[PDB]
This record gives C-alpha cells, structure tokens and sequence, in this order.
C-alpha cells in the first residue's frame, strides 16, 4: 500500500507519531535527571518505551511508503518511494533515532532526533483546523512548557552535580524528608524555572561561579523567551483584527470624505447603516477581490455552481451555448441595494440587465407608494433593453419604477458585457437578437 | 517681528515654540514638585516667583505678539493680512486654552498663601507642545529618533509624577511611620525616583505595603506600570516597524523573486543578474519601482515631477521640436525607468526597434567597430538615441549597431505602442511626425 | 405585535441593560462565593440584585423570544416564527439553563451558598454581544477597545483573587506563609483587608511582578506555577492588545509619513530641484493638514455604485447644474457625468491652461481661486472663483470654429484649487445614450459662439 | 589594485576587520575597568592590541583603495578613491583611532572604539548576504545585549572600586577576602548584577548612599528602554515572518467564507479546499505576475527563456521563428494551474489560447468515458491552429478532441490576442506563421474560401 501526505491517514499518523516524540522529550529529561522517576516506575518506563519504539519503526515504514508528487501525479511504486525516502536526511535522522543504544536513561536521548515529525503535526494541525489562533496559543503554552520542565531537569541535575543543601542555591538536602519526595522535587525544580524563564527570580541568589554563570544564561533565555511570547502573541492579536481594523479604516476614510466634501446628514446616514449592515451581516469583504486569488478554472466552476441554474431559467438564454452561458456568468456583477433604492426609474436608459436572488423588488407607480407587482427571488427585468434590437418601440428606456422593498442582491448583466460575451459566439449573438425581436414582436414593436 | 509668521518655513517660529514647550513643561515638571515636596521654602521663593513671571510672560508673549501674525489657508488662498489673521486667532480654539491658562489665579496667592495648585491652569497649553512636536517631525528627517526621545520623556515624566504622587502618600501616611512610606534619610525626591521607577516598571523589591491604604497604592500602582511598560513596547515596536517597513517590504519581494527562480531551476548567472539588480536598485532608488509610487499622486504633482526631470531633455530631442507641448507631456508622462546591468545590450544589431531611449544617470556605448566591440560613441546622462524607431510603422527599423551599457544605466523608454496610443488624441502633432518621418526615412 | 429591530438603537439600550447584571453575576458571584463574608454580611443587598437580575433575565429571554432577523432582506414580524427561529438555536438553551431555579437549594442552605447560582454565568453572549455593538458602535474605538481589555483583565484578576482565598480558605488561614494570613486577627480578619489583599496578590501573581511571599507546599507550589503561566499569557496579550491600539491609532500618519518619505526618496535619486521639492512636500503637508489627503477614486471604491451615484449627485449635481450648456440637459444624462467628473488639486501659481493649448478638459471651481492670467506672467484680468467654470465651449468641438479647441487665455492658480476635471472623453462617452442631447449640447455651443465668434 | 565594495574580498575584510573591532569594544572595556585582566595577561594583550593596530592600519590602507559607482561604473582612479576618501569624515574617525596614545591604564586605547563603523558595515553586508536574515538578526540582537550587559558589568565595577569596596552593601564586596579577590568571580558577579538590573529583575542588594541611587535609577531606566526596544524588534521581526502565512490565510478565510454564503455544494467546496491546502503545501502561494511585476523585461526575458524557450522552439509554428519574435512569445506567456480531473478544453469550445505543458501531465479523452487517446507529457503543446486562426477552416475556432488533467499541471497560455501583438512587429513572420497553419490545415483538413 502507499499513503499520501494530503489525506487523513497521514494526519492519523502524525498524530500518532507526535504522541511518542512528545513522551520522548518530556519524560526522557524528566528521568535522565531525577533518578527517582526511572527508579520507581520502571515497569511503565518500560512499556512505554516499547511502545515508542514500535511507533518509531513504524513511521520508518511509512515514511518508506509515503508517496510524493513528481509531474503532478503521486508515485505509487515502492521502489522510487523506497530511494527517495532514502536519499534524504530525515532517513538518516530516523536510524539515528532507532539505533540500539540500549545494550541511566540518558543513552536513549537519540531519540529526541525526531522532532520533524512533531513540527509537521503542528504545521498540518495549523493548516487543517478552524481554529488557528487557539491552536498557535496552544502550540506557544507547549513549547514554553517544554523549555520550562527543561531547565527544571537542568537546574536539578546542576545541583545534584555540585550537591545537594551544600549551597543556599542548589535543590535542599535530600535526606530531609520533606526535600526527599519526588514530588517537591519536580514541582520545586519547576517552580523554580518558571521564576527565572519568567524573569522574575524570587529564588534564592547563586553563591558559586558557575551558579552565577547558569542564572545568568538562564535570565538571558528567559528574556528572548518572554520577547518570543510576546512577539506571537502581539501577531496573533494583529491577525486576529486585521479585518475589522480594515473596514474601520475604511469607514473613517469615507466618513472623512464625506465630512470633507459637506454630504448632508441624511445620505450620511444612509452611508452609515449601509455600513452597519455590511458590518452586522459579515459581508465586509467584496465578492471582486475575493474572487481573484482563484484560479480561472476554479473561478469558472464556482461562478457555474452560483449562477446557472439562475441564469438557465432566463426565457432569452434558453437554448443559448453552454459556453456562452459561462462567459455570461464570468460577466455576471452582483450588486446589493438598500431598502427604498430606485433600481430603474421610468425613463431612464437601460443598459443593465437584473436578476433577483435573495430579494424583493416591486413595480411602484410614477414615484409612488402604491406597488402595481411584486418581484420574488429568481425573477428578472431588462431583459430587452441591453439586447439593442433595431426598431425597437421602446428605446432603450424604462417604463416602470421599480423599489427595493428590502435589501436585495440583483445580479446585473450590463450591455457592454453582453456585448463582449457576444463577440465569439456569433450565432448566438443572432439568436439572441432574433429571440428579443420575436419577443418585442409579442408583446410591443 | 515680521507682520505674518510663515510657520513653516519660519524656524524662528521653531524656537518660539521651542521656547513656549520649555516653559510648558518647566510647569508640568514643577507644580507637581513644589505642591508636593518641601523645595518651595522661604529662603528659595524669589527664584521660584522669577522662573514663575518669566513663564507666564513667555505665555502672555505667545499669546499677545506671535500667534495673532501666524499665516493660515481659508478656502485655499493663503492668508497674509494682519487683521484677519488676529481675528482668526481669536475665534480659534487654541485661544480658549491659551485664556484659560493664563488665567492669573496667582491673585489668590493673598488668600490662601503660596500654594502652587493656583498655578496648575497652565498646564492647559498643551497645544503649543503638540505642535512644537509636529514642527519638529516635520523639519527632522528621520523622526524616529524624536519619537523615541518623546517616549522616553513620557516615561520620565509619569515616573516624575508616581514619585510625587509617593511622596504626597508618605506625608499623608506619616514620614517613617510603616515600612512601605519613605522613611526620610536621603535625598527625598531621589528615593521616591527610586521607589516611582521600582514599582511603574513593575520591578518591585521595594518594602512590602503593610496597611490598606498602601496596599492600595502599591496595587494601582503595579497595575498602572503594566500598562506603562505595555504602552512602552507598543511605541518602540511601532517605532521599529515604521522605520524597517520599506527595506522588509523589499527584502520580501526580493525573496519572492528568489524562490520564484529556485522553483523554476533557473541557472546562478541568471540568479546572481537579479540579485545584482535588487542590490543596484535598493542602493539607487531605495524602491522597487518608481510607477507605483508616481501612480499614487495627483495629475499636477505628476506632470511636475515629470516636466523637472525630463522636459529639457525631450525639449532638447529634435524629433519632437515641431510637436506641441501637451503631447509632449503625455510622453512625459507615460515614460518608463529601466534599469541595465553592466554589459547588458540595449540595442542589438539586428533586432527589431520599438523605442526611445533616454538615458539619465547612466552610459551606454555605441559598438561599431570592425568585429563589432570597438566603441564609436559612448553617450553619457541626459543623451536621447534610437528616436527615429517611434514613428516606424510594422517591422520597419531595425537596430543598426549594438549598442551595450557600460556600467549600470538607467534608461528611460517610451514605446512605439505608447507614443500610438498618446498620438490618437494628438493629430497636429501625429501630422507633423509623419511628415518628419518621411522627410527623414 | 411589537418586534424590536435588532439594529435599532432601542436593541442597543436593552444590550446595555442585559450586559449590567451579566457582568454584576459575573463578578459578584464569584466573589460571594469565595469570600464567605460578603453573602453574610449583605444578604438583603443580594436578594434585591439577585431578583433584579433574574427579572431581567426573563425581560432577555422575552425580548430575544421578539428580535426580527433578515430573510429575502425583509424584517420578520410574525411572533410565531421568531418563537420558533429562537426555539431552533443554542441561545435559547443556554438562556433556559441560565434560568435553572437554583434557588430552591439557594433556601435549603439557609442563603449562604451562592454557588448555586453560578448557571447565571451562561449569559456571556449578550455581554460579548454589547461590547462588539458598542465597539462598532461608539466613537473612540481604541478607547473602547482598552476598557475592554482592562474589564477582561480584572475580571480574570478578581476571579483569580477568590480563587487565592478559596484555596487559603482550604489549606487553612495563617498555617502557612503562602496562605493568606490568621483571620482572627482583627487586622486580617476586615473584609475589605481580605479583599484587597487578595486582589493585591492576584495582580501581582497575574502580572508576574511576583512580590509575594514564595510556597511551602506542594499544592501551593503547583497553583503558583499555574497562575505564572496564566500571568505571562496574560502579560502578553495585554502587550499585545496595547501594541496594536498604538499601531491602529497612527496608521494613517504611519501611511502619510510612508509617502512622504517615498516622494522625498524620489525627489533625491532623480535629482528634482529644490524649489519643486519643497514645493511638492509644503502640498502634500496641506493636503493632510486640512483633511483632504486620501485619494477620492480609492475612498469610493468600496461603496456600492447606487451609493456611489448618490453621494456624486450629492456633492457635483447642484454645481453642474449650474453649467450653461448643461442647463437643459436630461437628469440620467447629468448623473452620468456628475459621476465622470474627476477631481485634482492645485498649488499656488500652477498652470490650469495655457494659450493655445488643445483643449479637452472641463474644469469646474470648487473651494479654490483662478486668475485668468496674460502670457507674460501674473497679470490678473478676471478672478475666477468658486462656482465658476471654464473650458466648456473648447470640449464640444463645435464644427467651424476659428478657435477650434484652443485655450483662449492663461489660466493660474492664486491659492490652493480643488477643480472638477470633465474630460472631453469622458462627456463623448456620456453621451452615446443620448444622441438627442449630444445634439442639443452642439447646436448650444454653435448658438454662443455663432453670438460671440463664428 | 582597486577593492570592489560589492565582491567578495570586501567581506572577506569585513569579517577580518570587524574582528578586533568587537575585540577592542569588550576586552578593552574590560582590561580598563577590572585591574587584574590588564595586569595578568599583559603579553597576551600586547599581542593581539599589536595585531588590533596592524588591522586597523590595514583598513586605512583598504578604505584608501576602495571604488564607489560613480555615473554606474565603478571608479579605478587611486588618486580620486584618496581623496574622496580624505573628505569624508570616516577618514577623520579612523585617525582618530589611530593616534599613537600608547601600561597599566588601557584607557588611552579608549580611541580605538571610534570604528564602530566596520562592525555596522560586516553586520549589514552580512545580513544582506545571507539566508537566514531573521537568525542573523536574532543573533545580532543577542550580541549588542551582550554588548550592553558586559558594559554594564565593567561600569559597575568601576563604580564599585570608585566608591570602596566592601563599604556599603551595594558595592561589590571586599576583594581582600579570597572568596570575592578572585578575577573570574568579580566578572562573573558584575555580570550577574548588569543582567538583573538590566532586564529590570531588580534581586540585587538595594542602594545606600545617593550616588548609588542614582546610578540603580539611570541603569533602571536604560535596562527598560533598551529591553522594551529589544521586545519590539522581536515583535516586528515575528510580524513580519509570519506575515506571508496571514495574508494566505486570510485569502483562504474571505474565500471560505463567500463559499459558504453563497452556497457552494460541498463537492466544489472541498475541490478548492483541496487546492489551496496544495498551494501552501507546495509553497506555490505567491503569484508569476505579482512575483515578476518590478523587474525589467529584459531580466523577465531571461527568467522566461530558462524555462519557455525550449518548449516553445518545438512549436511546429514557432520552429524557424525570429529570436526576438520567441523572446516577445515567452514573454507573453500567462501560466495556468489546474486540478486533477479539470478539464482544459471540451469539444465545442471556443479556441483562443495556445497551452504550454510544464510539469504536468495531460490527456485527449474521449467524450463518455476516461479513455486517454494520447498522454500529453512535459515539453509539449496543443492549440497552436486555434490561435492561428487560417481563413477556410472547417473547425472555426473550436477545439477537435478533450483535454483534462490527469494530476497538477502548470500549463503556460499563449493567447490569441497576445501572439498577434507579438507580431505586430514582425509581418513576415506572421505571413510565415499564417502559411504554416493552412500547410498544416491543408494536409489534415481545409476548405478554400
Ligand atoms: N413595463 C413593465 N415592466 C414590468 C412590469 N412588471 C415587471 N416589469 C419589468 O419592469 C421593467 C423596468 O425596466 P425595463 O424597461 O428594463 O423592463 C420592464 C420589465 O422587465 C410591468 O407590469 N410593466
Ligand atoms: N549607428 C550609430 N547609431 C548611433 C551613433 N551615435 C548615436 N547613435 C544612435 O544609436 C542607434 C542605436 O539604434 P538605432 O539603430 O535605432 O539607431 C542608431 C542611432 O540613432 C553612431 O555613431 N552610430
Ligand atoms: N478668453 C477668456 N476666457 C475666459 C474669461 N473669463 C473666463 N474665461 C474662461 O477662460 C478660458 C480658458 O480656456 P478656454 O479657451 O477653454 O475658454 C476660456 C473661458 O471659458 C475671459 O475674460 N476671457
Ligand atoms: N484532435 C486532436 N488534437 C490533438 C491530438 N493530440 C494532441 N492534440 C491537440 O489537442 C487539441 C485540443 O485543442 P485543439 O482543437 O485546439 O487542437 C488539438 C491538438 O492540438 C489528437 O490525437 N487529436
Ligand atoms: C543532609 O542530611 C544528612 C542527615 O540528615 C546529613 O548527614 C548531611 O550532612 C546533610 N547534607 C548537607 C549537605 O548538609
Ligand atoms: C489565629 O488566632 C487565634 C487567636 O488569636 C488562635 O486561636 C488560632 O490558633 C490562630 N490560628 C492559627 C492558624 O495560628
Ligand atoms: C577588607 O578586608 C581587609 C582584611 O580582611 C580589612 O583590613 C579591610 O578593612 C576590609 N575592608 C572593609 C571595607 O571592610
């Protein structure tokens, strides 16, 4: 079998692969320095030691059959995937991590070399879950946590090194009782680090040379560790706002201008709860700039999967191209309009086409509150105009006022769109124009 | 004193505002100092009283023979007349602060003695502080450096007035009474300085607070320095990312040029062309393209910014000398800067030619030799060659001689496409290139 | 009967009046849970706020039982569906749960376990609802924004607080150093000493200050790391929060700064003269002192074009209107080019037009002062003010003209004009709609100057 | 012989100059301040005070002989490099640090820190120069912390020894107890004290005496301002390495969220999930125009022949095509990247684009089912007759067959109104490309019209 690094299998696998490399880093310093740990819970050491070899194997042999991309396509023969696995460092970092130097757990620190594994866990848990923030704190708490149990592995071990009560600095005697469990030792060795990786260092001064040198180092780490903390977390806060710290500059920007250029009270106030809607129904980023990182095929796909089944029910593209019909809904332009909006007035030229979706428009009487119909969702109007047929009896101009009763998102198909639409497909353009024709001829020529 | 202020390009004005910030902060520093702490005794209250009158007179000066003569814009005409110019100061709003604080409530001084809380009305021209800062910025070239100044005497400040604020606490309290107030052996503002900065940069291993008015204290206190220290960083981190924002934006762009290039496997000559090419154009210009940057000014900043560099140049390029000048400044205007690296071939002997070549801060080499490479003219800045190439139509000229840079040139081009497009609104002079191009060729 | 919209302003004070005793359970309760001595000593007090906040939690789940929302655009009205559009969310879970009567078991204690109550605390979402409506709301948005971090702040404080107490509470008062002291005392035993003590110690161990007395055992060695890791999170996200207030509030003038540097970068490397480049950077400081820096075509950009139509209407249709050939023209036809009317700047003493120049801009005086100058300097003949126009007879080309396009006179700049720009292109492509006006537009042009000059 | 500030024996000497610059800042501050590492070590300090000067004459001597661009060509003159160089004020800093001041006090040496300026330079040309920019800069903010606390450790010292050692509990305690007399413990201890105060820890013994106070109160205040500015460093520094991943994942959150609002069917919506998992994935985020926008056309004619050329001189079209005719085609080329199963173009489409296979694999299938005709690979091409555009053509600008992907292909579009701007300069070259296309149409398949 082969797996690929896109599916779901292979974050299983790292996720089961960082369970082991994560027990590996903790619990190995942990007992590489307390000698208590090692000594007591031996038969669980074990067990979970064989465990994490298992794993360790096994993740060999997946990443033996972990597939990659070479003209596109996944290589799927063992053999390839076996030398290319091969020729790379993680290969070697991997027999290193599983050399047999059990025949003092510190001989097992060879497999701390897999930590690539547990970066990629990080990075595809970044990039696969909802919550990307709360996953970056989560990462931060775990690395300043490692680095926390850490140099409390390293300031027991230093002062079981120099000895222990010998010093005020160094860990208490460990006879005492009271000193002697395993407990106060790691929770004291803990409480200890986090006061000098905190900067705070309420411990009791060194008194030795050595022990100055450590406090200082330790200081200095604690320092480019509270600048690490803060710098993540002040990016994260900036990313966490960068849209809503956008609109409002936007907002300002225009408020400004139209405080500038003297907008009465009452458009600006319409320019205001436009605003508030847009904020209040998150639609604060345009669809023609989200739009453009898309590619032209995905681009093509999504404007089929909103607007086709729109546009197929329009009674002039019937029997149109399908091709046509998608460069049609390339050159589709959504637009909202707020409640009381004129979206055509009697007389005026008609070069866009309309079609409703998600709204309620209403034909209203030579502006007047009495509405003669009411428009619904999957409508349309000035299907004629924008055709520009010869002889036409109307002329391009409007004859019915039509209000937006709500807020309604038309999609408008201008004429010169339709020109340019027009241009490759020019039987479509004569259909199209014989369509309107017959219709005017129906109707009113 | 002049009858209108400039204030811009007035630096005597910079020094009256100099001036007014100098007695603006001596009240800020000393109404705190002498409310609080016993320096303001009777053997030392003349030299208090003269530093006293001497502000207050820069403040009645500031407010009686400078700032009515400042110049303003009303409705974009720039204002030089004396009397408009006072009443438009005092129907302004500084006037209202600058009234306000020189309000002499120093007669109270008869009633409730010398008390400087009477005083404290003038720290209300804070206007004038605020635009000695604005014209300072405005005048430095890099002010950063005053931003950074300004937060560090913020910081010095609030620790100025955390010491007041702990020594006014220790009065209150009792001098040496518990542990936590100043106990009264030393210099006094100097060990509540001591104690202001220990606790507002939230370092503590002061006396703990032993009662609840100190515990208090101490709590807003630390509260107060977290934010002080947050505030802190805030500044010097938008400091830094202000300053650095322009060469991180290259350096990313120049990063992105660079996996571009490492993605697609294209040589290292190649690689180290470009690299020389972002190099010479940081070194140069300190931006990645003029066009976008000119792209974002008004039509009249540009056509000036244009007309400066360029118009004696095409002024000076006898191909255009009968055209007219409107045209010729849309050929200003759509002009594009390239640069070459050394040895790089402008005109190739034999290819096909589709502009014109302006050469500003540059020189490029004619070769016409017998085996190609001996040099006939090397044209330094401010030289127009490859003319002639605008006005042929469809394949027409050909280079006829290489013509290679010899170290970096700068060369600016106009397009055959782009003298079209500019000549369809230009007929006279679109008439007079065509004749030109035929009594020519 | 009555729906209450929930972008209205009425929406906005019952969110004030719902997010007071969410935060006052919040924080109260927590307080008299922990602290043994506030639910004694004031139980009438607590009665009284503990029944007003759940009649107001009644009124909240009355009120969001009659909040319209918006489908096909339309405010639902009818109570039945908005009944059942709030019996299909979680929120009306969470607000049944929040008024579980607890205090059946609150009597059987005999009032002194608030702890009960602590379901009180799953109406977080009107708070967090009334701090988003005020932050997109209100007028000091970075104000706002350190209130808010400040009240989250003290919260997390004062829980951690009781938090501290409790714990003391547990191990036993003055056993120990950590522990808060013997209560017996008369000094340590006050309410308001316990309190602010507490509080005291909370802030200095979620600040990570640390100038508290160190753990002597194990359960307080651990709380002590815990709450020093929560402090460090929590130092870094008020640095954080601070940071991007001090890098909001000055982004514009980081922007301006950010041009003004590119521009004089420029002017540098190409050598402009001295003159030029003050003149261009005295500009450009104008621009941003009286508020008119930003470029109007990008500031727009965002707007609808209906919004984009109106507000041109708003500030250039009265003004063109004005114009004497546009005086009789059709309304769609003046929105048309009230819509292409690009606006520039202009410096003291720069050339609008000069004689004999091609003609193909219309300028229309808005905020500025024009001087119609003679070709040997500045020698003012008419001033043109604002209001005025000029160039309006050159862009209609009129047939047999012996002018033809040309400027008839020099035209300067006194002080700073902000003209509106109709390009000649930009009128012949409002006018391919309306042949007939392109026609009345000629046949007006060739009747003045057939007055004046043909 | 004329140094180039751009090669790579400028660096070279950078390197070798900014050595005992960094020399001369931390031991001198240390020998002039700490009394025991002069008085010790003092052959040790002749030698490399004796190679300190030695380099520094050398960088006179260097600084005299190195080009700068003047008009884009890089000045030979040596008599124009002295005296630009003798009117700068560089020349006046590194005469000043090499005054014969020259047992015991090391504070006459104290001129020798005024070449500051060739450490600034290596730490610049190096950032520069190398790949790791946000390391070196981490690593350049650690050193002048370094720097700073070592400083700190001498000034306290000083003011230590100044005051009177073993005097006051502040001060560095007696150095006539072998415990404290030892040179390895004092340094180590002032080292210690500078950290604490410096990073504003403050767990020192407390001041007695004002001159104390006030010396804790100005070190205070400069640990604050210098930490608090380290902090900020690191915060723009993290902002703006994880600035390229917030713009792509806010790209992926705005697109996410008008697919759910505009009620993408979940097929499709995966479809672009997919594709812009494999984006970041193959770190493809950045954009061909957006990445080649600034350059010039002549190093985008580079960049484009070391991929395009090969490909596009086997064009049956483009075989014996002029060489500024391939460099405006390669130039005009817009890459294209589909998914596996995309369709590039059906039967009954209309042809206006020419595509360029590059690493990617495709295949003509049939109408019905997935049947691959023929496997088109890397290095070939289809569409070139649809671009063409012959008069008398039976298919009229329409694709024969179907061409879908098989897996990822960066396919290179060459459209129809860019080849004929391309040819607007070269007529007989479009003539020629016009013959070859009715050549190709008369042998497969043409009506004469
Ligand atoms: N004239 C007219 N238009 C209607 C009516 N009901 C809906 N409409 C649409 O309203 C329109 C307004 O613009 P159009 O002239 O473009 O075309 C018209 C029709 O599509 C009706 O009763 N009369
Ligand atoms: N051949 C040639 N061109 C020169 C010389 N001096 C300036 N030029 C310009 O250099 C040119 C390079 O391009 P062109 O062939 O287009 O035309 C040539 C001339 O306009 C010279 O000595 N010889
Ligand atoms: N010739 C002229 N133009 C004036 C005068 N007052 C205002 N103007 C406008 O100034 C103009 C400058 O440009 P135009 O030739 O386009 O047209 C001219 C008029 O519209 C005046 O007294 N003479
Ligand atoms: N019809 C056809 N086109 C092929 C074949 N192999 C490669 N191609 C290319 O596939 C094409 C698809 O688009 P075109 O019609 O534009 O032109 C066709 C050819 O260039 C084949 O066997 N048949
Ligand atoms: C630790 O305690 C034991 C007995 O309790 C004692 O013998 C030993 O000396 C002590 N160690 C130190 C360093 O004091
Ligand atoms: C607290 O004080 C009281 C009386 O002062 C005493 O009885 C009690 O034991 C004290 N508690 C502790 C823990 O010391
Ligand atoms: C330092 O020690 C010496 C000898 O131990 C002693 O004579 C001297 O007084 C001490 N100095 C101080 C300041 O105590």
């Amino acid at each position: 079998i082969v797996v690929d690094p896109s599916s779901n299998l292979y974050y299983r696998w790292l996720t089961a692969i960082a369970l082991p490399v994560f027990y590996n880093w903790y619990l190995l310093i942990c007992r590489a320095c307390f000698d208590e740990l090692q000594s007591e819970y031996l038969m669980l050491w074990l067990v979970l030691d064989y465990s994490a070899d298992v794993l360790y194997v096994l993740d060999v042999l997946v990443r033996a059959r972990t597939g990659f991309l070479e003209q596109g396509l996944m290589v799927s023969d063992t053999n390839r995937l076996w030398q290319h696995y091969k020729t790379t460092t993680q290969f070697k970092l991997d027999v290193l991590s599983l050399v047999p130097t059990d025949l003092y757990p510190e001989v097992r620190f060879n497999r701390l070399l897999k930590f690539s594994r547990l970066f990629e866990f990080f990075d595809r848990t970044e990039t696969r879950t909802n919550y990307p923030n709360m996953f970056r704190i989560g990462n931060l708490v775990l690395y300043i946590l490692i680095i926390i149990h850490w140099n409390a592995c390293i300031y027991f071990a230093i002062s079981k090194f120099i000895g222990f009560g010998t010093d005020s600095w160094v860990y208490p005697n460990i006879s005492i009782p009271e000193h002697g469990r395993l407990s106060r030792k790691y929770i004291y060795s803990l409480y200890w680090s986090t006061l000098t990786l905190t900067t705070i260092g309420e411990t009791p001064p060194p008194v030795k040379d050595e022990e100055y040198l450590f406090v200082v180092v330790d200081f200095l780490v604690g320092v480019l560790i509270f600048a690490t903390i803060v710098g993540n977390v002040g990016s994260m806060i900036s990313n966490m706002n960068a849209s809503r710290a956008e609109f409002q500059a936007k907002i300002d920007s225009i408020k400004q201008y139209m405080q500038f250029r003297k907008v009465t009270k009452d458009l600006e106030t319409r320019v205001i709860r436009w605003f508030d809607y847009l904020w209040a129904n998150k639609k604060t980023v345009d669809e023609k700039e989200v739009l453009k990182s898309l590619p032209d095929k995905l681009k093509a796909e999504i404007a089929i999967n909103v607007h086709l089944d729109t546009l197929k029910k329009v009674r002039i593209f019937q029997d149109c191209e399908a091709g046509l019909l998608v460069e049609l809904v390339l050159k589709l332009r959504p637009t909202v309009f707020s409640p009381g909006d004129y979206i055509c007035k009697k007389g005026d030229i008609g070069k866009e086409m309309y079609i409703i979706n998600e709204g309620k428009l209403a034909v209203v009487a030579d502006d007047g509150v009495t509405q003669f119909v009411v428009l619904s969702d999957g409508s349309y109007f000035g299907e004629i105009s924008i055709l520009n047929i010869k002889g036409s009896k109307s002329g391009n101009r409007r004859t019915a006022n039509i209000r937006s009763i709500g807020y309604s998102d038309l999609f408008c198909l201008s004429k010169d769109d339709l020109m340019e639409a027009l241009t490759e497909y020019p039987e479509a353009k004569k259909a199209l124009e014989e369509k309107g024709r017959q219709i005017l001829m129906k109707d009113n020529l | 004193l002049p009858n209108s202020i400039d204030s811009y390009t007035d630096r005597l004005y910079l020094l009256w505002l100099l001036l007014v910030t100098l007695a603006y902060n001596w009240n800020c520093c000393f109404i705190p100092l002498r409310l609080v702490f016993p320096y303001q005794t009777a053997d030392n209250i003349h030299y208090w009283l003269i530093a006293d009158i001497i502000c207050d007179i820069i403040y009645l000066y500031d407010m009686l023979f400078i700032q009515p003569r400042l110049q303003f814009v009303r409705g974009g005409d720039i204002i030089v007349d004396s009397n408009e110019l006072r009443k438009h100061y005092r129907t302004s709003t500084k006037f209202q602060l600058d009234v306000a604080s020189i309000i002499p409530f120093d007669i109270c001084y008869l009633f409730f003695g010398f008390n400087p809380m009477f005083r404290a009305n003038r720290m209300l021209k804070y206007t004038s502080f605020f635009e000695f800062n604005h014209h300072l910025e405005s005048i430095m070239d890099k002010a950063y450096i005053y931003r950074v100044i300004r937060t560090t005497g913020y910081l010095l400040f609030i620790l100025h007035i955390n010491a007041c604020v702990y020594y006014w606490a220790s009065n209150y309290e009792g001098i040496g009474t518990t542990r936590w107030v100043y106990d009264g052996e030393g210099n006094e503002y100097l060990r509540c300085y001591y104690w202001a900065v220990r606790t507002l940069i939230t370092i503590g291993g002061l006396p703990e607070p032993q009662t609840l008015f100190e515990i208090v204290f101490q709590l807003l206190n630390f509260f107060s320095g977290v934010f002080v220290f947050s505030s802190l960083i805030g500044q010097m981190r938008d400091v830094i990312g202000a300053a650095t924002a322009n060469q991180n934006y290259f350096r990313a762009c120049m990063d992105d040029t660079i996996a571009y290039m490492n993605n697609y496997s294209i040589p290292k000559l190649v690689q180290k062309r470009v690299r020389t090419w972002y190099e010479y154009t940081w070194d140069s210009q300190r931006m990645l393209d003029e066009s976008d940057l000119l792209k974002t000014l008004p039509t009249t900043v540009q056509l000036a910014l244009a007309i400066d560099v360029n118009f004696s140049i095409i002024s000076k390029v006898d191909l255009f000398k009968g055209c007219d000048t409107q045209m010729i400044y849309d050929m200003l205007l759509r002009l594009k800067s390239v640069l070459y690296l050394p040895g790089d071939f402008v005109c190739k002997k034999g290819e096909i030619g589709k502009e014109m070549y302006i050469i500003k801060h540059g020189e490029v080499q004619v070769l016409g030799g017998p085996d190609g490479t001996k040099v006939l003219v090397t044209l330094k800045a401010g030289s127009v060659f490859g003319e002639i190439s605008l006005l042929a139509a469809g394949g027409g000229n050909r280079r006829t001689a290489n013509v290679v840079a010899h170290g970096f040139a700068n060369l600016l081009t106009l397009d055959k496409k782009t003298l079209q497009e500019i000549l369809v609104h230009y007929p006279d002079s679109e008439r007079i290139l065509m004749k030109k191009a035929r009594v020519l060729l």
